[PDB]
């Protein structure tokens, strides 16, 4: 029983008590489990629930408690196929515009992010006062070309996360004049035109719109991209 | 069971083989064709490893250890006590690890993600097979790949690392060092970052992204980004392996003697090579 | 398919100048260049930088110990910038003998040295660590970030201060030197027994293989869920987004268990912090409490 011995024992009771402790921390989301009819589970597992801890969130937006009362606060177009669990469940429409699976989207607050001032996270390049683009293609101008080949429309301008100085969205001019927010991260800037391999051009027109022409909120930027990586898997049909 | 918020992604698809037919889940495991094949290959292995022990004469998990062959044997095959579960056992290993990455690769396309996590697995899968295939097999033995033992593949590190003198020497180890410092010094600053904000003193709201930001530029003048430490940290973390493997495939196969002798280059360049004084000198 | 490893347009602004809460704008320098460079990989923004008290003093202290460590390098060289370069990763100061004890009365070139530099770079780390403190508490930020740093000063004080006062000689310490300190890790291996059987060392490495495995797996799983915004983190705590859930779901569906947006940071931050915590300790039971860890393991 020398110190080393005592030591090393006293440090596994400490690892366990802080795996329990961190397992615990990472049950705020998404507990307790549910049956696949919504309903709680039997089996929830030998870790309790963490009692709630509350953030108080800037600029006047309320706090938040989590744990807490889950919902989706949508529809969710979908229907078994299997009586027994762990199969999939079947979209019953259109997935991608009834936002299931990988077009899937979360029903966040219908407000903009907010930087450290209160101002708007993101902007519309034409709105930022002395923003500009400093290195790589400037992709404004060029065609928006789908997985079909097809061209859609045209970048008019770039939507910008100014804290961070970092292009998130293309807005693009579709041929019916309207327009719409591509991610950044699902299109591709080559030298005569922009690519996006998640979409077809007939496809850009149904990725859903902004109430505002000047600012963007997390709703929409959940619609938006869970619309175009949705495509991957449900535009893949005419994908050449 | 599911989490609150799990149903409306559970949709059927992504798969790579097979269709629908092992498109399902047990419990919160997704299954898939390979995640049949990881089952298959680590059953297989687990039930070698149990029966090496039955040979070897012990069922303590300290002490099972299952050797490779001798280094007479070359890189053909051995009898099953004399290496040849090793042989098999590493098959099997290897069946699984790149099983288990496909997998992954099922799980991102269902989820409409990037594959950026199977991607950085296959790293940790190459340093693997540098060491018990490519080393190997270049140095013309399986012998010279490391036993299946908790305990005596550290004396492996051990004995490899003092054929060349002090490993430290090894120019590309001292590299591969230098990420594995650097990335745990970057996870940590990170993870404290974000908590940082998330949790700020008691009667403060929540601190925004440009708190982050202000927070680093104030010590040490710069911020490389939310969206570049993530980068950042695969970069180390890949990097740090990378150069791992690249310290060991050199060992033995195109360098031979002890790994300060490398450094003598610098040392004995013919200019400054006889300067009386310093340490060298 | 892109993958976002690096930014394919920059943009670039009016510099951020940043919050001000309670930060004395006095000692913010001006703001400096832009770095395209840089901008490829993150942020391209270089400064401002707050330059306080502890910061000058930590600077200027950090500096004497290098200059000191310089000093006896090029007095080792003979003052030869050609030998100096050669011999460069071969010079080292060492500590006083052992015959000194823990006496100050080394003479320079028998340790004394090695000691006025000890005392800089002290000086220099502990005011940097309230340095981390005072600009989080400045943003009314938490912490997070001095207590991490105190796991990795930890470590450090063992190896050059607190183990060598247990053990009665500053000859016990580290030397500043290139090579000459990974020969006395080897050495201290070596006359330990064999460091492989100690199992705060074998803990240590099983966190630092595991921030490895943790940032890859935390990296990956950022920028593939980056389509839809994941990094924008503080955001996701406090509004989840399907980016925290598909992120959270990759990963349940893989091992049977998932993290969220702000869990994960505490899985890091742990896991970091428990690299130089175990070794620390390993390392304070050295040659104090157990002389041979090989022979101590066969009887545990
Ligand atoms: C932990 C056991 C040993 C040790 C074993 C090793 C080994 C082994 C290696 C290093 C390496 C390095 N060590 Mg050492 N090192 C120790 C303690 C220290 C201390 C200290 C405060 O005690 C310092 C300042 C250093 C400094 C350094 C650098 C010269 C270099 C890269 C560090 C790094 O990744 O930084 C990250 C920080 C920033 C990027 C900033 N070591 C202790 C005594 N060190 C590597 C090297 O290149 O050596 C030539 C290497 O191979
Ligand atoms: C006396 C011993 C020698 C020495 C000899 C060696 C030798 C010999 C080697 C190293 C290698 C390494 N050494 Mg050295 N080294 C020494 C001193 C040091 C010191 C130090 C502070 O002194 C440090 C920091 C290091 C650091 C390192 C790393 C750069 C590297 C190990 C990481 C790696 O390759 O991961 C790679 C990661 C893997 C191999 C993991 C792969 C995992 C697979 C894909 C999945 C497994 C799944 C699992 C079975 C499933 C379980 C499931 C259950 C659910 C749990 N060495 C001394 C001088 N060192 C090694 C290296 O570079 O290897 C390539 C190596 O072989
Ligand atoms: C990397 C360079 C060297 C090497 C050098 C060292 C050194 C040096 C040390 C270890 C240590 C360990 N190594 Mg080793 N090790 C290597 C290759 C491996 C491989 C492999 C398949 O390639 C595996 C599975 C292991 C496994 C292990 C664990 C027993 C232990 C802690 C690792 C850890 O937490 O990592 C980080 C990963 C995580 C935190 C995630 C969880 C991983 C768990 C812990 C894996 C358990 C695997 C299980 C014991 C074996 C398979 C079980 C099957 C059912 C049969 N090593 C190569 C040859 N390894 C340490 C130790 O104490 O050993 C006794 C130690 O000091
Ligand atoms: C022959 C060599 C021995 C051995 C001897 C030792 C010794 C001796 C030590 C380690 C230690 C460690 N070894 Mg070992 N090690 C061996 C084999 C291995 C193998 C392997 C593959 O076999 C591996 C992977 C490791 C890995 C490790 C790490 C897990 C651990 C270092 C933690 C760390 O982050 O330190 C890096 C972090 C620090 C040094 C803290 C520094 C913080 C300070 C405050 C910062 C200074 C900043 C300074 C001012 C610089 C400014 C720079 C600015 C840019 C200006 N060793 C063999 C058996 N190992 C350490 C440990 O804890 O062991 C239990 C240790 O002391
Ligand atoms: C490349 C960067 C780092 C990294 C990354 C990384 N690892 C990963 C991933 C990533 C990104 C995954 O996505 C994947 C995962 O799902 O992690 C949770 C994984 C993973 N990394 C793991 C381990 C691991 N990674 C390591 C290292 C690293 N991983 C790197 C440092 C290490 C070490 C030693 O440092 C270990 C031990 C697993 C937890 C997991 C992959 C699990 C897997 O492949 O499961 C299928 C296999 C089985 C269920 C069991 C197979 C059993 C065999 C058939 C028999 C055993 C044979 C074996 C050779 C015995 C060896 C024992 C002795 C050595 C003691
Ligand atoms: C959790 C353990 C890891 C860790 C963490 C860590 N280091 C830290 C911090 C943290 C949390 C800081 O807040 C502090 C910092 O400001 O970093 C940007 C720092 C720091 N870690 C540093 C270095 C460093 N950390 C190391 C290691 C580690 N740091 C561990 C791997 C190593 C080695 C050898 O592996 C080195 C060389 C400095 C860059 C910085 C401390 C600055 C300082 O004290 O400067 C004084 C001297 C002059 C200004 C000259
Ligand atoms: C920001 O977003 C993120 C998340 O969401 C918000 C996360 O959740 C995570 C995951 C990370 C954690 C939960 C932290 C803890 C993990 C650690 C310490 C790594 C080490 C992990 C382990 C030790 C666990 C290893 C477990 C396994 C390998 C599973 C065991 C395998 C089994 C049981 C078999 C697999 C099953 C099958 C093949 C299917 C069944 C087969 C049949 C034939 C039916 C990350 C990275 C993240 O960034
Ligand atoms: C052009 O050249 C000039 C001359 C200008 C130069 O500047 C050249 C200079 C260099 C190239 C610098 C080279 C630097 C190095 C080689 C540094 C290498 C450092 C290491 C390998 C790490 C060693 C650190 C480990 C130790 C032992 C740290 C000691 C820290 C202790 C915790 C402090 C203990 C304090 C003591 C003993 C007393 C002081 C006072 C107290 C109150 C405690
Ligand atoms: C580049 C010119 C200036 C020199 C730089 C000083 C040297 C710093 C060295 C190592 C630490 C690496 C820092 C990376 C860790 C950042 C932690 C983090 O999460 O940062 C994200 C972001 O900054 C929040 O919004
Ligand atoms: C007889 C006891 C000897 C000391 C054992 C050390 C084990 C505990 C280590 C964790 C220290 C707690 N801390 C500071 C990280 O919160
Ligand atoms: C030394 C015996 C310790 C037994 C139990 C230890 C549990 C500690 C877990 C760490 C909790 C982290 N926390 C709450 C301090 O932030
Ligand atoms: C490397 C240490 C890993 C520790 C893992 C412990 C957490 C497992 C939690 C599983 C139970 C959660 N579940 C199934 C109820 O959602
Ligand atoms: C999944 C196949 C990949 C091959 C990697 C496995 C290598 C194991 C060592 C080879 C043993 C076979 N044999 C009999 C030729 O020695
Ligand atoms: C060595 C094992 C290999 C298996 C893991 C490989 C996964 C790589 C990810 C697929 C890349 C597909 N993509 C998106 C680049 O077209
Ligand atoms: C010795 C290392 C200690 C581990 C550090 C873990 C961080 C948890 C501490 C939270 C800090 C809370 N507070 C009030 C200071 O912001
Ligand atoms: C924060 C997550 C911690 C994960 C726990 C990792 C446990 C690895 C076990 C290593 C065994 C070391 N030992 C005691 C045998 O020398
Ligand atoms: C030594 C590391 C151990 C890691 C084991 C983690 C097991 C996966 C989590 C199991 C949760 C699933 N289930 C069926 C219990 O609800
Ligand atoms: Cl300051
Ligand atoms: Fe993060």
């Amino acid at each position: 029983f020398d110190l080393a011995s005592l030591a090393i024992y006293s440090f596994w009771i400490f690892l366990a008590g802080l795996i329990y402790y961190l397992q615990t921390e990472n049950m705020r989301e998404g507990y307790p489990l549910e049956n696949e009819d919504g309903t709680p589970a039997a089996n929830q597992g030998p870790f309790p629930l963490p009692k709630p801890k509350t953030f108080i969130l800037p600029h006047g937006r309320g706090t938040l408690t989590v744990p807490g009362p889950e919902s989706e606060d949508r529809p969710i177009a979908l229907a078994r196929t299997a009586v027994s669990e762990g199969f999939p469940h079947a979209p019953t429409g259109d997935p991608m515009k009834d936002g299931v699976g990988p077009a899937s989207w979360v029903a966040r607050r219908d407000l903009p992010e907010l930087d450290g001032h209160g101002h708007n996270k993101i902007k519309p390049m034409k709105a930022a006062a002395g923003f500009h683009v400093s290195a790589g293609k400037n992709p404004i101008g060029l065609p928006v070309r789908g997985c079909d080949l097809e061209i859609a429309g045209k970048v008019v301008d770039i939507w910008v996360d100014i804290p961070e100085q970092m292009a998130r969205f293309l807005e693009v001019e579709l041929k019916d004049g309207s327009t719409r927010l591509l991610p950044m991260q699902m299109v591709k800037v080559q030298s005569n035109r922009v690519h996006v391999n998640a979409l077809s051009s007939d496809l850009f027109a149904g990725i859903p719109t902004i109430k505002s022409p000047t600012e963007v909120t997390l709703l929409e930027e959940d619609k938006i991209c869970g619309y175009v990586a949705g495509g991957l898997m449900y535009a893949a049909p005419k994908r050449k | 069971a599911l989490l609150s918020f799990e149903r409306k992604y559970r949709v059927p698809g992504g798969t790579l083989v097979g269709g629908n037919l092992f498109d399902f889940w047990v419990g919160p495991f997704y299954v898939g064709f390979f995640g049949v094949a990881t089952f298959f290959f680590a059953a297989l292995g687990i039930i070698l490893i149990a029966w090496s022990a039955v040979l070897q004469g012990t069922w303590n998990p300290q002490l099972i250890s299952v050797y490779p062959p001798a280094l007479e044997y070359g890189l053909g095959g051995a009898p099953l006590a004399k290496g040849g579960l090793w042989q098999i056992i590493t098959i099997c290993a290897t069946g699984a690890f790149v099983s288990w990455a496909l997998r992954e690769v099922e799980i991102c396309r269902k989820l409409g993600i990037g594959y950026h996590i199977p991607f950085a697995f296959a790293f940790a899968i190459l340093a693997y097979l540098t060491l018990v295939l490519f080393r190997p097999v270049m140095m013309g033995a399986w012998g010279y790949a490391f036993p299946y033992g908790i305990w005596t593949h550290l004396d492996w590190v051990s004995n490899t690392g003092y054929t060349y003198g002090n490993f430290h020497y090894n120019p590309a180890h001292m590299i591969a060092i230098t990420f594995f410092f650097t990335n745990a010094l970057a996870l940590a600053l990170h993870g404290a970052l974000v908590l940082s904000a998330a949790n700020p003193e008691k009667g403060k709201e929540m601190r925004t992204p440009d708190h982050e930001d202000t927070f680093f530029r104030d010590l040490v003048g710069y911020s490389i980004g939310t969206l570049g430490i993530h980068r950042l940290g695969l970069l180390l973390s890949l990097s740090a392996v990378f150069f791992s493997a690249l310290c060991m495939i050199i060992t033995g196969t195109i360098w031979f003697d002890q790994w300060v002798d490398w450094w003598q280059w610098w040392v004995k360049l013919p200019w400054w090579a006889n300067i009386p004084g310093g340490i060298n000198g | 398919e892109y993958q976002n490893i690096f930014t394919q347009v920059q943009v670039r602004g009016p510099a951020d100048l940043g919050m001000t809460e309670d930060v004395n704008l006095a000692n913010r320098s001006g703001v400096g260049p832009f770095s395209t460079l840089l901008g490829w990989f993150g942020n391209a923004q270089l400064g401002p930088i707050y330059l306080g008290s502890l910061g000058v003093l930590s600077l200027f202290s950090g500096l004497m110990w290098f200059f000191t460590i310089g000093i006896w390098f090029w007095y080792q060289a003979g003052w030869n910038p050609a030998v100096f370069l050669r011999d460069l990763f071969f010079f080292s100061l060492e500590p006083p003998a052992p015959e000194y004890g823990l006496s100050f009365a080394a003479p320079l070139k028998e340790g004394g040295l090695w000691l006025i530099a000890s005392f800089f770079m002290f000086v220099a780390v502990w005011s940097w660590w309230g340095r981390t403190y005072l600009r989080a508490q400045a943003l009314g930020m938490g912490k997070h970030t001095a207590w991490a740093f105190l796991s990795a000063i930890w470590l450090w004080m063992v190896l050059g201060f607190i183990r060598p006062i247990l053990m009665g000689s500053w000859s016990e310490a580290v030397p500043y030197g290139i090579f000459s300190h990974l020969d006395w890790t080897n050495n201290f291996s070596l006359v330990h027994g064999n460091l492989h059987y100690n199992p705060f060392h074998g803990l240590s490495i099983a966190f630092l293989y595991g921030s490895a495995l943790l940032f890859a797996m935390h990296g990956a799983t950022i920028l593939a869920v980056s389509r839809f915004g994941g990094e924008r983190e503080l955001e996701q705590i406090a509004d989840r987004g399907t980016a925290a859930e598909r992120a959270a779901l990759f990963w349940r569906w893989t091992m049977g268990f998932n993290a969220t947006m702000e869990g994960i940071h505490r899985w890091a931050i742990w896991m970091a912090v428990l690299v130089t915590l175990t070794g620390g300790i390993g390392i304070l039971l050295s040659g104090t409490v157990v002389d041979n860890w090989y022979v101590w393991g066969q009887n545990h």
